[PDB]
């Protein structure tokens, strides 16, 4: 059948999908991303997200995993800096079960002390594993050189912050953000009537908004980390437009235009007009790339670069050279349209998978509180036009830049240079 | 437990052998000759 | 630094004394592109960054 | 309610199966039976480096012009080789279904290989091979592929030793090219949203003609392995972790008790512990892979050894019907996306020769017990000499009388 | 009965030492998990109370009879985290059992 859609009116949003797979999947998403905290709270948001297996009220440890483990189901947690979603899967016959270790560890956490307490090396591991590689730590660099207050929060604890996350912070968190009209309750594989009856059962204890966030202000600025990688990892944005606003789409256009990254295997060169105007001027190896990260008040739209430190000015500036092009217009049709049909490649593969599309049907349930079918989304990805495209162009050309730079920077140029 | 008694099952045997291994080895050394008067070709 | 620093003068003069609270003692794990991260960690799941 | 993988051939021989489903992204895919098992040391990384090569132009499409295709309809473009499979895979959206396959074609023949690309790439896989040192696991199953089938084609490794990247001839190439390429041992695989028979016709059109005949009748064969119980322990301690890799002999593809074998892993301290079942044919390896710090790869084997006898000798209903739980939810199926849907029919048009459904799967899954799972890993661990290859800081890890012995409890 | 159990406890002898009831409880699995669950200044009490006990017990003296502890204040502190060790424990045990 097609999605169905309910509105609570504790203002919980239920979505249900029968298409009577095997494996079914059900996932919870909550608006309690790491821009809710402030300067008191941070890296609560993780040590949050670590902590979906603790004694839940209804459930102790040793079953919220045994029960897990016992039926071969499958929870998880995935975070982004605005949303939550915790999401379990399972055979048919035991989601019942699913549903009561899910909505319980959703809805009625103890936050133990002790528990917690055990909890804070496995941060500090979880940290160390998740920064193994360099493009997470020019992420978050280059978030936190770019916004004031919101945006800028890590999604991973800082190494201060360890030690000293107490439960009360993890309960007042919980309690300020895991609301009812903060949270959408998307199943794939289900009934939908089940999905409304389990959440009574729990979702039915917060009915307030949450303690809504600070609107994330734009500052700019320049980092540089000199780590010794021989490849300086260089990310340069700019402000862009947020979900929501027709900008957006242009935003995905021209990061498809300007290189979305790879499509072949250890063949994939002269996929971009980045990647050509490198790779006409410089014979070392390098990756550059668009990078475009819109969160529902605020985006980020760049370029992202990985070079030999020597060359690293140069191509950094040959790739801010190719922007500034289809700033002054220099593009074709052609090149359009193909960046087109990959952004809807993109976007079909995306949600062609279960997990996918149940975030999907999550993250837009949020957002907007309506789902909007694969469909409609190509007709409005083709509503972009030449011009559109051009016109983010100059955004980024314009706008105050943001810069995250690691690596020998001894050859890696400034903002003011650059 | 009802698991606890599987796990004895698998081992009954293996018990079964090592007492029966106890057993002739007892009977061996010992030079008890009640069994061993009872055996083909060692009595005597 | 004299008169330009004065009082900030120590901020700006290491002086290993060389010949002639105390520091207090001050990880290895097991084992490119561009999109917005998104953390993710499972109950037996191992985590992950997608980037 | 699974739909059904329907198969049909070709004169050529090359099998051009499919699948359908609502979805609407496929992944069109050509897998091909050759690896490093049918190379013979002189042409050792000639998959690799054709596999380099193949996207890097083709006859049609000269120079990067494939790449630009590919690019046009956003389609996404992979390859890869294992010791007995190859594999060219396009994922891209239904109606651009026809020029994916016609690319697929000029990948498979009337490929063609720059004398000028051959050297570039040349300098990529020597390059990353002098990298690739630096992934251990790789190394550590490297290793344990050496030792364990030593004298055999399935000791050498997919990249090939160093010489024989250096040393490869267009002709060299082109031998393994026209020698195992052959269409009887091609599967056109195609997973989500296809039609059989648009897919079907397709594949004559392009795919016809492919080579079937070898030369001078040098029709390839092959050869049975042995597992030869050895260990490799490369001693190098200024590595922070040490990567230990124990297995034994395994079944194979047709062999059933496999299904078996899976629930034992889904039945089972130092860090990573994953267990494996890489099973290659007409033999393959039982096992696991743990890493640990220098001081505790000793215990780890010995929980390792435990675990494993304990399944040799007490295994209990409840840990196999958390197994068998754990098994039915590695099913792969439409929601696992088109990619791994796409992929697994290849697999099983080249190993088992048809298509086994997950009924089928879920048949063997629950007819298999306590007593059937300890009867086939007594069969398969109790009293088996392993294999063992270890990388890093390993003098604690134990000598080969420590570790066979350790696999019979004189208490059985 | 209410007053045979102070009698009792005036019987038993650790309140002359300015012990608890739960400082007494022999430290096996199940109470040094307890104890290793308690709030740091739970913790820090009980352990200067066996200190003191103990330093007490060397000199062969007790405690003055207005430092001793009343049956009536003396808290039960332990018993709470106690119990949940305890049914965490046997509910593992169970867990196996079946
Ligand atoms: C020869 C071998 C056996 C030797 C036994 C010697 C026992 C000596 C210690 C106990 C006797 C102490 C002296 C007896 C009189 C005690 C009077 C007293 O003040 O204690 C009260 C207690 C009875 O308590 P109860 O009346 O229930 O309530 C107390 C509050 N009104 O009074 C009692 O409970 C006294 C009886 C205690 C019996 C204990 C038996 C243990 C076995």
């Amino acid at each position: 059948q097609d999605l169905e859609f309910t509105k609570l009116p504790n203002g919980l949003v239920i979505a249900s999908l029968e298409n009577y797979a095997p494996l079914s999947r059900i996932g919870l998403f909550v608006k309690a991303g790491s821009r809710y905290e402030d300067s008191n709270n941070l890296g609560t948001s993780h040590l949050l997200r670590l902590a979906s297996s603790l004694t839940t009220k209804g459930a102790s440890s040793f079953k919220i995993t045994r029960g897990i483990e016992a039926v071969g189901g499958k929870l998880s947690v995935t975070a982004t800096r605005e949303n939550m979603a915790y999401t379990v899967e399972g055979i048919r016959s035991d989601i019942e079960i699913l549903m009561e270790f899910l909505l319980n560890v959703t809805t009625a956490p103890e936050f133990r002390r002790w528990e917690v307490a055990a909890l804070r090396s496995q941060l500090k591991i979880d940290k160390a594993v998740a920064f193994q590689n360099s493009q997470t730590r020019i992420i978050e660099n280059l978030h936190d050189v770019a916004y004031k207050n919101a945006l800028a929060n890590p999604l991973y604890c800082p190494d201060y912050r360890m030690g000293k996350i107490t439960s009360e912070e993890l309960h007042y968190f919980v309690q300020n953000h895991f609301t009812s009209a903060r949270m959408a309750l998307v199943g794939l594989g289900v009934s939908h009537s089940v999905l409304k009856q389990v959440a009574e059962q729990f979702l039915n204890m917060r009915g307030g908004l949450g303690l809504a966030g600070a609107k994330a202000k734009y500052r700019g600025g320049e980092i540089r980390e000199q780590n010794g990688d021989n490849l300086v990892h260089a990310a340069i944005v700019a402000e862009s437009a947020a979900i929501g606003n027709a900008e957006a789409n242009a935003f995905s256009v021209l990061q498809h235009l300007l290189g979305a990254g790879p499509h072949i295997k250890r063949g994939n060169n002269t996929t971009s007009l980045l990647s050509q105007s490198v790779a006409k001027g410089s014979h070392q190896p390098f990756d550059v790339s668009a990078f475009n990260a819109s969160y529902s008040d605020s985006g980020l739209f760049g370029i992202y670069t990985i070079s030999q430190a020597a060359a690293a000015g140069e191509v950094i500036n040959a790739a801010y050279n190719q922007v500034k092009a289809v700033a002054q217009g220099n593009l074709s049709s052609a090149d359009v349209q193909a960046a087109k049909n990959k952004l809807k490649a993109g976007y079909l593969m995306s949600v062609e998978t279960s997990e996918g599309f149940l975030s999907e049907i999550g993250s837009q349930a949020l957002a907007a509180g309506s789902y909007m079918p694969p469909s409609t989304v190509l007709q409005q990805i083709d509503s972009v036009a030449d011009a559109d495209v051009v016109k983010a162009a100059k955004k980024f050309v314009s706008g105050k830049k943001s810069m995250a730079a690691s690596g020998n920077l001894g050859h890696t140029p400034f903002l003011d240079e650059l | 437990g009802p698991r606890y008694r599987e796990l004895a099952r698998n081992w009954i045997p293996t018990a079964g052998m090592w007492g029966t291994v106890g057993a002739v080895g007892l009977v061996w050394a010992t030079d008890w000759r009640l069994i061993l008067d009872w055996v083909p070709y060692i009595n005597g | 630094v004299a008169a330009r620093s004065g009082p900030f003068a120590p901020v700006l003069s290491a002086t290993s004394r060389g010949v002639a609270g105390a520091v207090p003692a001050a990880p290895v794990l097991d084992v490119a592109a561009a999109r917005p991260l998104v953390a993710t960690v499972g109950l037996n799941v191992p985590a992950s960054v997608r980037f | 309610s699974v739909p059904e993988t329907q198969v049909s051939i070709l004169d050529n021989g090359l099998r051009v199966a499919s699948e359908q489903s609502s979805h609407a992204t496929c992944t069109v895919g050509v897998w091909i039976d050759a690896g490093s098992r049918y190379e013979t040391e002189k042409n050792n990384g000639a998959g690799y480096f054709l596999e380099h090569l193949a996207f890097k132009g083709t006859k049609n499409r000269p120079g990067n012009a494939l790449e630009k295709e590919v690019e046009s309809i956003g389609a996404h473009l992979n390859a890869y080789s294992t010791r007995e499979h190859t594999a060219y895979l396009i994922k891209a959206l239904s109606k651009d279904l026809p020029k994916v396959v016609e690319l697929l074609a000029d990948i498979v023949q009337n490929s063609s290989l720059e004398d000028s690309q051959i050297e570039k790439e040349r300098d990529v896989i020597l390059r990353e091979m002098q990298e690739n040192d630096a992934s251990m696991q790789n190394v550590v199953f490297d290793y344990l592929h050496a030792t364990a089938f030593q004298g055999t084609p399935l000791a050498q490794a997919v990249e090939g030793p160093s010489e024989n990247v250096r040393r490869l001839s267009r002709t060299d190439l082109t031998d393994y090219l026209n020698r195992h390429y052959k269409a009887p041992r091609m599967v056109l695989a195609a997973a989500g949203g296809v039609e059989h028979q648009q897919l079907l016709d397709l594949a004559q059109k392009h795919l016809s003609s492919v080579s079937r005949v070898y030369e001078e009748d040098a029709v390839p064969g092959l050869t049975p392995c042995r597992f030869t119980g050895s260990e490799i322990r490369h001693r190098d301690d200024a590595l922070p972790l040490a990567h230990v890799a124990i297995a034994v002999e395994g079944p194979g593809w047709a062999n059933p008790d496999n299904v078996t074998l899976q629930v034992a892993n889904a039945i089972i301290l130092c860090q990573s512990f994953q267990t494996f079942n890489i099973s290659y044919s007409d033999t393959g390896l039982l096992g696991a892979h743990f890493v640990c710090d220098a001081m505790s790869i000793d215990d780890m084997v010995f929980f390792l050894q435990g675990q494993w006898m304990r399944l040799c000798t007490s295994a209990t209903e409840s840990e196999v019907t958390r197994g068998k739980n754990i098994l039915r939810n590695a099913l792969v199926s439409h929601l696992d996306g088109t990619t791994p849907v796409c992929e697994d029919i290849g697999r099983s048009l080249l190993t088992y020769g048809r298509r086994i459904p997950l009924a089928e799967w879920e048949s063997r899954i629950q007819e298999v017990d306590a007593q059937m799972l300890r009867d086939i890993c007594s069969k398969y661990f109790y009293d088996q000499c392993p294999a063992v290859a270890g990388y890093g800081p390993i003098e604690q890890l134990p000598d080969y009388n420590r570790i066979r012995s350790g696999m019979f409890w004189l208490r059985f | 009965l209410d007053g045979f159990r102070k009698w009792y406890y005036n019987a038993a002898g650790f309140n002359k030492l300015g012990l608890m009831r739960d400082d007494t409880l022999h430290e096996t699995e199940d109470v040094k998990e307890a104890i290793r669950r308690l709030p740091e200044d739970l913790y820090n009490d009980r352990m200067f109370r066996i200190k003191r006990a103990l330093d007490l017990t060397m000199r062969h003296q007790i405690l003055p009879k207005d430092q001793w502890t009343k049956y009536e204040e003396d808290k039960f502190y332990l018993e709470p985290y106690l119990k949940e060790v305890i049914r965490e424990r046997k509910e593992r045990e169970e867990w196996a059992k079946k």
